[PDB]
């Protein structure tokens, strides 16, 4: 996988609710991982690695 | 490899599910033949004895 | 007589908690030290991990300092250093121990899921843990005090609580007081108190939590075991050999991890020994006792506290925990398989000249095969002066060996098996014939068997050296004793490819050939008149043949006459021999038909007959597919030359429908469907163009003009006789192939025009890739997951075996043809044959007893049983048989490589999951009768309306077509407000119209007649006014009871029936009025006051698959949509609905209680909300639950929901499979069953059928009168059936090892084998076959004086 | 060779049994004890066996009694020999 | 008891769901089910002829 | 054939003598495994005659 930015879906199987999800993933050639994750609450998340 | 001479058709079931009826000629002539070089190693070492 | 003291051949086994003392009993001495070898002249350091003194001698029969090294001293200890001079095998053997300085706590009962020290101790892990880690106190036996018993404290509070009372209080910390817990516990009083307690408080979930807590209890204290041996005193130490130390090449050593492990506990324990003669500070030994615990810890299961890393390499060192489980998943020792001594392995080939009993095996394999063999069967008869001399000699390969080998070889078997064994089958017995090469020659017939190709598959051999093995393979497994398949009755020897197209070319007819119409006096001068070139092998001629028949009694009749025949079919009627009729031979013997010969030959003549024939058969398939010439072209595959059209006028027919998208005429998701279905419809037409142009094609000419007949080319010949090739693949040589679809599992609107005989553009192959990509990973993947359902079967089954030989019991299922849609998708002469009756079945006259009893039903009988019209055979099973832990024969079945009945000691269960398991690689509005018939109406409620037809008032209707014969052939379901043109006894004709109705409607007719009246209907509450705007009839909708206004809202509105007076018409027959409520969103037909008759509506309302399928249903899963039915049988009614959900509320007309229950209502109902329903009825449609089939329905009900099921599953993909072996899957998941009553056992416990039945019957006679007690047949998953087993090292297998292993040791649990699994392990004669007979005479001696 | 065992699975119908007979009959030979009921073919005493099971000459009731009357063969022939062990008393 | 139907995910299934009373039970089976993000289906009254 | 270290030999024995026979015991694996688990706190033993 490219480094760079990438932005994913996850829609379906999470939770039924059929709201979906939305995730963006900064992924470097080197380091850790930045992750920013939503949820059905509809409330920002972010996780390194 | 090597293109020969073949024929489709059934022969006393020796050529039954996948399998190959080959003439004499082609084992005879040597040209499928293969030629393999083998390494055999003989180590001499060392033992409290 | 003594009992016995030494070692004789061992029963059973038993498992359980070892004392200090029973630990030091093992130990023949302390390990001391952490050193292993000298470092210098490597030799065990005394006192340490390897130690003669402690183990043993290092060298067979020689002391270790070297001092006795003779064989006669054995007994002996030498003074110098004490090693006892015997074989170093003891070194295998001999334990050791260690003395820990502090307790340790034993990881296994410490932290295994119901931690048992903590349940033991009613005390919770987090608390117990908290105690071992010396952060806080626990009180041990408080006596009268401030404080409880189980309570903890803390610094502060210990000290303060110590400076009130010194004496009669007690509290410590650490394993010690873990241990004095253990130790001060009274087993007894707690029993006695829990007792007192379980009797006072009623209440489920109390005396439930107590029940089971009592019985853990008491089970314990009959273990045998004490809590004290939960904590460590003593740890044993594994013997050296099974740790090893042994050298290797370099210099270097290599040693198991189990070394570093020890090493580091006996170190830690040593330093904590130090610190205690030290007086060190509490800080100090506090955290060597904690380290000692880690240590110890870490060597018995590593990873449940700080996963130890091993010495100079990083991954986690190996526990004597993952020594036990091993690993790949659950496999112990001896399951995952194991190396084999006398066998070996090749490339497979062809050798046709082989017979059926035997295969070519390779000189020098069979050489170093036999080879112990040879060694003494050459100095028998003295060619060899000794063993020694016979090695040279064969090792020189003297001239001598091979004929002496010869002789080894002739009646001695050798069992050949291929890499994917599923069915028995795998593995099969031959006779050895030495054959010149390195290649293994298989017999074609048995190709079928193994699933083995000719590409390059190996197969590997084995060596059945005991005479039993010899015996076994060639009484059982030899080729030749098994004809037939497991699965079903049929032939497995069948003609496979070439053979089957040589007898489809001679037993085809042209039309025109040499010798047509000529005569002939017999198939010899047949073949006589062919083999010199003057007739043709196919051509139209009479001949005289004599054909015999067994119809006398136990006797052949012979008969003669002149058939019209082929010549070919004349000539090869040289080889079917005597009972069989001509007819057989007379066809163009397809693929099918030639097996029906073989099978026919086996139930006629016998085994031998029909070996020989098999061979024969063979043998002149292969000699005439070879003299056919038969070859493949580029012009064997014809192209249609309307297909060009075809695609034009098709390519036409999107562009229509590419216009009106632009216009707006049709939507995107219409035009989509419109031309996929178009283009899918073209496709159907140039295959069903080719196959025309294929088949028939060929015209040729007969003294005249012209005549057609089949055609003789040569890939349809191939295709329609069965030799390989079908319609499918033709289809995509000549015709188009598919519609491909992209990876999003959509398809593509543009289908492959083009074929393989067509070049193919760069777009289309690309397209083919992804089909090609997903179809191989299918395939790959559909190994596994047949491979898993094959191992869960054989796990959920096992140990089932036939034990007793008949029951006697009358108990069985009701055996009819399966009737699915139009016409018998499986006839009742299937499901029938093989299977003894129960009870005798009658004529259509009765008093007459054609069948008696239970007598297996053979072809012969089913053949009787055929002559008269009988629709219906009760049949024994074995889900229904009697026999208690097994299955008798008379209930099972005959089905078997032979025609005979099942015989005693055969293990069914495993050939049962494996021929469920081997074919399952394969796995992925108006009624019309289509046959002339009666029409037969089957539990119904209809009324007859005011136009003169035939209005259905039931929900469940059945309608069956039964013919003059009285044998049902249409069985059809008919849905509430259906319209009958007919009625019961009637007669319709072929296409006759019956049943009508509207699938979107479901109307609500009257059965009464009169006015309508309206009742607790008003408008903006319960109805709305709408009128329609394109005529200006209207009716009053029914407002739904969730969209109601306020107070509107509780009233339920009806249509009520009255007559002229204005009265209420009632129910026929009945006290109960009638009047007929609606529901929400159903819109009404006629208003107030109008009047109607019967069959008027009153308001009319709108409205996976595959082998996952079969796993969901062999696990009894429930589904996602269940079908709701009746708890209880009564009048359905509506309840004041509730939170986004809706009462239902049942209305027994018979007792009391009225049940009500929630559902949410958005769920379209089935039931008439103001009528009544039997238990098991659907108030609602969609998959039913398992669970909900065998309690609303029953066992027989449920049973036959699954057979049918997985049936409908595997007969949907064209595979046989006996209803049997599925019946006893069936029969092992219902085995459990929940006790309801009391009297014996306890109350809820879960127990199986055949113990509590074996109690109950026991109880009906002597003990009390009875005091038996009910209970409830339970459905479990195969899964969940196969976790229950009685022998923990069967256990100990498939399921967690560590668990297992230690549930079982505090239990005390005794092993008594008697299993099969258990038996393998334990490297014993199999509790079944062969061997069970040993096992039951054993099993006669124990229980026994 | 035998070909096919039916005929022997005639005789004791079973077949776990027919094993285990002839397997005790080609023990009484292989190992001697004894000679064949049937003409040797050069067929082993499997096969021999089995076609001693095929000609009902041979089975395990016949079998049993057979051994039995060896031991009285031989509870005959040691007679005067264990009886002289009265020094027991 | 009572049988609570709970369904989400890929498939459904029953859990027993101890109460005195049918909308008691209804309460008590969301009140310990929904809030985890599970659907509460269905909910019926044990029958058990004894 | 596999895992009896006696059973092997014993075996071969009778098969140079002749005699088509098996004298079994307890597969070395099993008797490991008894080993091993006793190796820990478990009891595990062999009962009757
Ligand atoms: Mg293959
Ligand atoms: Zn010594
Ligand atoms: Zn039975």
């Amino acid at each position: 996988r490219s480094p760079g930015v990438f932005f994913d879906s996850d829609k379906g199987k999470t939770h039924s609710s059929g709201k979906v999800l939305y995730n963006a993933r900064i992924i470097p050639y080197r380091g850790s991982w930045l992750d920013f994750e939503f949820d059905p609450k509809d409330n920002l998340f972010v996780r390194i690695d | 490899g090597q293109n020969m001479r073949v024929a489709f058709m059934p022969w006393n079931g020796y050529n039954f599910e996948d399998s190959i009826l080959v003439s004499e000629r082609v084992v005879q002539e040597d040209r499928f033949t293969t030629i393999h070089i083998q390494e055999l190693a003989c180590v001499s070492r060392d033992t409290k004895l | 007589l003594k009992a016995q003291t030494k070692t004789e051949e061992f029963d059973a086994i038993k498992i359980a908690l070892a004392s200090p003392d029973m630990i030091r009993s093992w130990s023949f001495g302390e390990v001391k030290k952490p050193e292993t070898i000298n470092y210098r002249t490597f030799k065990p350091e005394r006192d340490g991990l390897f130690c003669a003194r402690i183990f043993g001698p290092v060298k067979d029969y020689e002391c270790l300092c070297g001092k006795y090294k003779r064989l006669k001293h054995r007994g002996v200890i030498c003074e110098k250093c004490g090693v006892e001079v015997t074989q170093t095998k003891v070194r295998r053997e001999r334990m050791g121990h260690i003395e820990l300085a502090s307790p340790t706590a034993h990881i296994w009962f410490l932290k295994s899921l119901p931690s048992r020290i903590g349940l033991l101790l009613d005390m919770p892990l987090r608390d117990i843990e908290r105690v071992l880690y010396f952060e806080s106190y626990v009180v041990i036996e408080g006596g009268m005090t401030n404080l409880e018993r189980q309570q903890i404290l803390t610094e502060e509070q210990y000290l303060d609580a110590l400076e009130e009372f010194g004496d009669e209080f007690d509290a410590k910390m650490g394993a010690e007081a873990i241990q004095a817990l253990l130790k001060s516990m009274d087993l007894e009083q707690e029993c006695e108190q829990l007792r007192e307690e379980l009797n006072e408080t009623n209440s489920e979930t109390k005396r439930k939590k107590l029940t089971k807590r009592i019985k853990l209890l008491e089970a314990f204290v009959q273990s045998g075991n004490k809590p004290e041996w939960m904590i460590l005193t003593v740890l044993p130490v594994l013997p050296p050999d099974l740790r090893p130390l042994v050298p290797l090449d370099g210099g270097r050593f290599a040693t198991s991890d189990l070394n570093d492990l020890y090493r580091r506990v006996i170190n830690r324990n040593n330093r904590l020994k130090r610190l205690l003669d030290l007086a060190a500070p509490d800080i100090i030994v506090r955290n060597e006792k904690r380290m000692l615990q880690e240590a110890v810890d870490a060597l018995l299961d590593n990873g449940r506290r700080g996963r130890a890393i091993t010495g100079s390499n990083k991954r986690p060192l190996k526990s004597l925990a993952d020594m036990i489980k091993g690993k790949q998943g659950r496999f112990r020792q001896n399951l995952l398989g194991k190396r084999v001594d006398y066998s070996g392995r090749s490339v497979i080939t062809v050798g046709p000249y082989l017979r059926l009993h035997q295969c070519g095996l390779p000189k020098k394999m069979a050489l170093e095969l036999f080879k112990p063999f040879i060694y003494g069967k050459l100095e028998l008869r003295g060619l060899a002066t000794t063993i020694k001399a016979a090695k040279k000699m064969v090792e020189r390969e003297e001239a001598v060996v091979w004929d002496i080998l010869d002789e080894v070889i002739r009646e001695h078997p050798v069992l050949l098996n291929r890499a994917p064994t599923l069915h028995r089958l795998g593995i099969q017995a031959f006779e050895p014939v030495l054959i010149e090469g390195k290649a293994i020659q298989l017999h074609p017939l048995v190709c079928a068997a193994y699933n083995a190709d000719f590409d390059g598959d190996q197969m590997a051999v084995h060596v059945p050296l005991t005479l039993e093995a010899q015996l076994e393979a060639r009484a059982l497994m030899m080729s030749t004793n098994n004809i037939l398949s497991p699965a079903n009755g049929e032939p497995i020897i069948v003609p496979s490819q070439d053979v089957v197209l040589g007898l489809y070319y001679m037993t085809r007819d042209c039309v025109n050939a040499k010798g047509e119409g000529m005569v002939l006096t017999g198939p010899k001068e047949a073949e006589r008149l062919y083999r010199s070139g003057l007739a043709s092998l196919h051509a139209r001629v009479k001949v005289r043949i004599t054909e015999y028949e067994k119809d006398a009694n136990g006797e052949l009749v012979a008969k003669t006459s002149l058939k019209d025949t082929t010549v070919g079919r004349a000539i090869l009627w040289m080889i079917v021999p005597k009972g069989l009729p001509y007819s057989i031979v007379n066809q163009a013997l397809g693929k099918k038909a030639i097996s029906k010969m073989l099978n026919t030959c086996y139930r006629i003549l016998g085994l031998k007959p029909t070996v020989i024939f098999a061979d024969q058969i063979m043998y002149t398939g292969f000699a005439y597919a070879a003299r056919s010439g038969a070859s493949v072209g580029i012009d064997d595959m014809v192209i249609p030359e309307k297909k060009h059209e075809i695609i034009s006028e098709a390519e036409a027919e999107v562009a229509e429908i590419q216009e009106q998208f632009q216009s707006g005429l049709v939507t995107a998701g219409e035009r989509y469907n419109k031309v996929i279905d178009i283009w899918a419809a073209a496709n159907d037409r140039v295959s069903k163009a080719m196959m025309d142009n294929l088949q028939t094609e060929t015209v040729i000419n007969r003294d005249g003009q012209e005549e057609k007949q089949v055609s003789f080319n040569s890939i349809y010949m191939m295709a329609d006789s069965g030799a390989r090739g079908s319609a499918a693949q033709i289809r995509q040589l000549a015709g188009m192939r598919g519609l491909m679809a992209k990876p999003d599992g959509s398809i593509i609107e543009t289908p492959i025009t083009a074929n393989f005989r067509e070049g193919l553009n760069v777009l289309q192959y690309f397209i083919s890739t992804h089909g090609a990509r997903k179809g191989l990973a299918d395939t790959a993947l559909k190994t596994a997951n047949s491979g898993y359902l094959t191992r869960r079967l054989v796990d959920v089954a096992q140990d089932l075996v036939v034990t007793e030989d008949d029951c006697g019991t009358h108990e069985g299922i009701m055996m009819t043809p399966v009737i699915e849609g139009g016409d018998v998708k499986e006839p009742l002469r299937d499901r029938v044959l093989g299977r003894v009756t129960a009870e005798d079945v009658l004529k259509p006259g009765t008093a007459d007893i054609l069948v008696p009893r239970n007598t297996l039903l053979h072809e012969q009988w089913c053949d009787l049983l055929e002559e008269n019209s009988v629709d219906a055979v009760k049949v024994r099973s074995v889900v229904s048989c009697d026999t208690d832990f097994g299955v008798c024969a008379h209930c099972y079945g005959r089905d078997l490589a032979r025609g005979h009945i099942i015989n005693k000691g055969e293990a069914i269960g495993v050939i049962a999951a494996q021929s469920i398991g081997e074919p399952g690689t394969q796995l992925t509005s108006s009624i019309q009768v289509k046959n002339k018939g009666s029409i037969k109406l089957s539990n119904v409620k209809s009324v007859v309306n005011s136009s003169g037809k035939l209005v259905i008032t039931s929900r469940n209707t059945e309608l069956k077509l039964i013919d003059e014969f009285g044998r049902t052939k249409e069985s059809y379901k008919v849905p509430y407000g259906a319209v009958l043109a007919k009625g019961d006894g009637e007669q319709v004709a072929g296409g006759e119209t019956v049943a009508n109705w509207d699938p979107h409607t479901m109307p609500v007719i009257t059965e009464v007649s009169g006015f309508v009246r309206f009742t607790d209907m008003i408008d903006g509450q319960t109805i709305t006014r709408q009128t329609d705007e394109l005529t200006g009839l209207s009716s009053l909708v029914v407002l739904d009871s969730a969209e109601r206004t306020a107070g509107g809202k509780d009233l339920r509105p009806a249509l009520k029936i009255v007559d002229a007076q204005g009265n209420d018409v009632l129910i026929p027959g009945t006290d109960m009025p009638a009047q007929y409520f609606l529901p929400g969103k159903a819109i009404v037909q006629l208003e107030d006051g109008v009047q109607i008759s019967s069959g008027d509506t009153l308001a009319r309302i709108p409205q996976t698959g595959g082998l996952p399928r079969v796993a969901d249903l062999f696990e009894a899963r429930r589904p996602k949509e269940p079908a709701i039915l009746a708890e209880i049988s009564g009048i359905v009614s509506f309840g004041k609905e509730t939170k986004g959900k809706r009462r239902l509320v049942i209305t027994p007309v018979d007792g009391s209680d009225p049940y009500e229950e929630m559902i949410p209502k958005w769920r379209q109902l089935n039931v008439f909300e103001g009528e009544r329903v039997e238990r098991g009825d659907v108030i609602s449609d969609g998959p039913e639950a398992p669970h909900d089939i065998l309690r609303l329905r029953g066992v027989h009900a449920v049973t036959r929901y699954i057979v049918n099921e997985v049936q409908d599953v595997y007969r949907l993909q064209g595979v046989k499979i006996n209803d049997k072996h599925i019946e006893v899957i069936v029969r092992q998941m219902l085995r459990k069953a929940t006790i309801v009553n009391a009297g014996s056992s306890d109350f809820l416990e879960g127990e199986q059928v055949e113990y509590s039945r074996v109690k109950i019957a026991n109880r009906e006679l002597e003990a009390n009168g009875k005091v038996g007690a009910t209970y409830s047949r339970d459905l479990l998953g195969i899964t969940k059936a196969s976790l229950a087993t009685e022998s923990f090292i069967s256990a100990a297998s498939f399921q967690e090892t560590t668990r297992v292993l230690t549930e079982a040791a505090v239990a005390g649990k005794r092993d008594e084998l008697r299993g099969l699994k258990e038996n393998v392990i334990v490297g014993r004669l199999i509790p079944a076959g062969t061997g069970y007979a040993y096992h039951q005479d054993r099993m006669r001696r124990r229980a026994a004086g | 060779a035998r070909v096919t065992v039916q005929d022997a699975v005639e005789k004791i119908g079973n077949r776990f049994d027919l094993v285990l007979v002839a397997a005790r009959r080609a023990r009484q030979m292989q190992v001697g004890g004894k000679d064949p009921l049937v003409p040797e073919e050069n067929d082993k005493t499997t096969v021999i066996a089995l076609r001693e099971i095929e000609e009902g000459l041979i089975n395990n009731q016949i079998l049993d009694v057979r051994e039995r009357q060896e031991q009285q063969e031989q509870e005959a022939a040691e007679l005067q020999a264990v009886t002289a062990i009265a020094e027991g008393r | 008891k009572f049988w609570a139907t709970v369904e989400s995910s890929e498939h459904s299934f029953e859990v027993p769901i101890y109460a005195e009373t049918l909308d008691e039970a209804l309460e008590l089976a969301e009140w310990q089910y929904v809030p985890a993000g599970f659907e509460v289906t269905r909910v019926r009254p044990c029958v058990a002829p004894k | 054939k596999s895992d009896d270290v006696n059973g092997r030999t014993k075996m071969y024995k009778n098969i140079v003598d002749g005699n088509h026979q098996m004298e079994p015991g307890m597969p070395e694996s099993f008797n490991v495994l008894l080993k091993e688990i006793r190796s820990l706190g478990i009891n595990i033993e062999l009962e009757d005659e």
